[PDB]
């Protein structure tokens, strides 16, 4: 029975900080790599950063290139979100997605740059910047 | 950024196709799109991954295509659950990152 | 050992694979990588330019043929009609899957009937098991002798390829890589 209950909600000021824990069970977690993706409230949705096989490969969103951290913990399965100084626009509804067990390489190098999407999806912490 | 239209619409029975037009390095790059459902209040559902393949569990009105640079979905004998969303996916290597795409509210008449 | 695997002249229809080991022989893999031939090119658990350890016993190389965005499936996890009911490669995978184009191969303008893939079965396949069974699928009636006429599926269905086909629809020739030992 796989499943990701993520953890983190709250209605926080601008520019302060907060972490979006995010555990998940049933499944091997300690192979496959995973994202985080948001959703502004009745918008569409947006990608915000992904994490490695082992945790050696991060890439960004273009919006919060600079401002958001991402770790994982293979010990008790459970991805990390570290949102450092946020705007008044980084309210959503924060998505913890399951990538894809892709680690593959050619000549060696491995790399995550891939086609796959998210197979099954969190439950959303909805967390909201206001003053 | 890949450009969806706002809202399809369609009676039950027909047959109704989500365009999805992306750019020469988001899709023509060639990097592979998918499809989620996303019922209005529910987490998405992959609806089709790797531009055909669909998963265990999507029935087989969702057909799937990809054309050079602008991918398609169609839906046959639409009925009245498909009240959902339709956002694609894809890869950009110019912005090192994952896009989406905007957002289509089939509605059903 | 596997010039004769890669090179084979008429490859198998999914539904039906050839498992075939290679064993007590030098494995030479260095003609499989540094050659631009091939259009993926994705090992998983062991690296490539490292797998010279001893697996020298039981290298398996699957082969089969499928459609060309069906090449997708045959990752771990990937369900579909391909990773279900035609080959499961299972979650825990260390082999390397290799696929390349065999447009000019395998296209008839009428269409290939010889290739095929199982559309209806009962359960899922398990990790590397085969079926090659024709039983009328009995989908939703009563079950019956089988005469195929209403709700009585055929259990095998072809591709058809041809050669002015879409690139997602045009037939790949897929060999999977698994080893293990003792
Ligand atoms: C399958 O056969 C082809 C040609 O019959 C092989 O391609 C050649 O392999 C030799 C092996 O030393 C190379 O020197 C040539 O440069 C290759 N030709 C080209 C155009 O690349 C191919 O290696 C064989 N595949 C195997 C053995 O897995």
């Amino acid at each position: 029975q796989v499943q990701l209950v993520e953890s983190g909600g709250g209605v926080v000021q601008p520019g302060r900080s907060l972490r979006l824990s995010c555990a998940a069970s049933g499944f091997t977690f300690s192979s496959i790599a995973m994202h985080w993706v948001r959703q502004a409230p009745g918008k569409g949705l947006e990608w915000v950063a992904v994490m490695s096989f082992d945790g050696s490969i991060k890439y960004y969103g273009d919006s919060v290139k600079g401002r958001f951290t991402i770790s994982r913990d293979n010990s008790k399965s459970t991805l990390y979100l570290q949102m450092n100084s946020l705007r008044a626009e980084d309210t959503a509804v924060y998505y913890c997605a399951r990538g894809v067990q892709g680690y593959y390489d050619r000549s060696g190098y491995y790399n995550l740059d891939y086609n796959y999407g998210m197979d099954v999806w969190g439950q959303g912490t909805t967390v909201t910047v206001s003053s | 950024v890949l450009t969806q239209p706002p809202s399809v619409s369609g009676a039950p029975g027909q047959r109704v196709t989500i365009s999805c037009t992306g750019s020469s390095s988001n899709i023509g790059a060639g990097y592979d799109v998918h499809w989620y459902q996303q019922l209005p209040g529910t987490a998405p559902k992959l609806l089709i991954y790797g531009n055909s393949n669909r998963p265990s569990g999507v029935p087989d009105r969702f057909s799937g295509s990809k054309s050079g640079t602008s991918a398609s979905l169609a839906i046959t004998g639409l009925q009245a659950e498909d009240e959902a969303d339709y956002y694609c996916q894809s890869y950009d290597s110019s912005l090192s990152g994952w896009v989406f795409g905007g957002g289509t509210k089939l509605t059903v008449l | 050992p596997f010039g004769e695997v890669f090179n084979a002249t008429r490859f198998a229809s999914v539904y039906a694979w050839n498992r075939k080991r290679i064993s007590n022989c030098v494995a030479d893999y260095s003609v499989l990588y540094n050659s631009a031939s091939f259009s993926t090119f994705k090992c998983y658990g062991v690296s490539p330019t490292k797998l010279n350890d001893l697996c020298f016993t039981n290298v398996y190389a699957d082969s089969f043929v499928i459609r060309g965005d069906e090449v997708r499936q045959i990752a771990p996890g990937q369900t579909g009609k391909i990773a279900d009911y035609n080959y499961k490669l299972p979650d825990d995978f260390t082999g390397c899957v290799i696929a390349w184009n065999s447009n000019n191969l395998d296209s008839k303008v009428g269409g290939n009937h010889n290739y095929l893939y199982r559309l209806f079965r009962k359960s899922n396949l398990k990790p590397f098991e085969r079926d090659i069974s024709t039983e009328i699928y009995q989908a939703g009636s009563t079950p019956c002798n089988g005469v195929k006429g209403f709700n009585c599926y055929f259990p095998l269905q072809s591709y058809g390829f041809q050669p002015t086909y879409g690139v997602g629809y045009q037939p790949y020739r897929v060999v999977v890589l698994s080893f293990e030992l003792l």
